[PDB]
């Protein structure tokens, strides 16, 4: 019986231990994949700005060509 | 009615309650004298989990009775703290965090001092006596650390 | 033995809370990856509005040269 | 010769097996049976972490022993799969895992069946004996999932 205890409680620290350390490999994906994110959020900020741009020259060429 | 805590390291406290207080009161007052989050805490008595809303007299807990606390390896608010050098740090918060508590938690971390921490929100540097929920920072947004 | 036996017992309880944080921040990643795509499809559409505002700058240029 | 396999959940599976089976052997075993890639499978016995390359001669294992089951909640690869309706499912992979073998954890994981499933990486669809690999399916790459409904 305290054979018999002593196993699951050995076995028992050993399930903590991986499910503590899967744990702390997700939390480590999870923070890489906010990282992606926040890249891909400059990138539409960029973008945006690169659009504005565009749609401003398109304006300002038609206005640029009426003032002929 | 005065109650033990105890972890499964050599970590044990004491606590002034009442058998009237509720399980989630328990853990408000865990948070007072040890500084775990509530939603960090699961409270253990003969083997079984409490439940916040349930008072002690219903689970037969009497004075110098040994309460045990497992703290978990998270609670339910978690924000990212993004580094000039790009490296990500993720904290366990609550939306009543001071901005000093937050800097509290980075030193714990990543060993800066929280006066050499600029902490930035949406183009704002962040001011220590306010909380998190003061400028609407939530769940997974991300701040950028910038030292002095 | 009573002390080994309430320590498996809260090892127990330890091996429950941990898989439900696991399953948690688990749950966490599947949404932010689904944030990661909503994001990938902005800046998709974003191309897209990039190429033909830019195809149109050009071909403004061309048609009013070729008058 | 037949031993039996002990998770800490309590479920008890019964295996057959021939001494000096690799340990390697009897986790891909498990894997046929139940849901479990050999890289969330960890076996003791007698107190002893169960090495992959040895095997149950090796370790006195005996004719109707009982292996413990140590579990894993992830592997070292996870992709996404996401499907029309928006619902997102994360697959536990290996870089050598089949086309096949990812629609079979669907199946596992959700009950839709294989020969239902059509699954698309990059706008193309996804072949069945090719491997993840063969398609430059990298750890987080998310794969679409369209069913096929006659």
């Amino acid at each position: 019986r305290k054979q018999e205890l002593v196993t699951q409680n050995e076995l028992l620290k050993q399930q903590v231990k991986i499910f503590e350390e899967d744990f702390q490999r997700e939390r480590s994906d999870r923070e890489r994949m906010n990282e992606e994110k926040e890249e891909l959020k400059k990138q539409v900020e960029k973008l945006q700005a690169q659009v504005t741009l565009t749609n401003a020259q398109l304006k300002t060429l038609k206005e640029e060509e009426k003032a002929k | 009615m005065q109650i033990f805590v105890k972890t499964l390291t050599g970590k044990t406290i004491t606590l002034e309650v009442e058998p009237s207080d509720t399980i989630e009161n328990v853990k408000a007052k865990i948070q007072d004298k040890e500084g775990i989050p509530p939603d960090q805490q699961r409270l253990i008595f003969a083997g079984k989990q409490l439940e916040d809303g349930r008072t002690l007299s219903d689970y037969n807990i009497q004075k110098e009775s040994t309460l045990h606390l497992v703290l978990r390896l998270r609670g339910g608010m978690q924000i990212f703290v993004k580094t000039l050098t790009g490296k990500t740090i993720t904290l366990e918060v609550e939306p009543s965090d001071t901005i000093e508590n937050v800097k509290a938690k980075i030193q714990d971390k990543e060993g800066i001092p929280p006066d050499q921490q600029r902490l930035i929100f949406a183009g704002k540097q962040l001011e220590d006596g306010r909380t998190l929920s003061d400028y609407n920072i939530q769940k997974e947004s991300t701040l950028h650390l910038v030292l002095r």
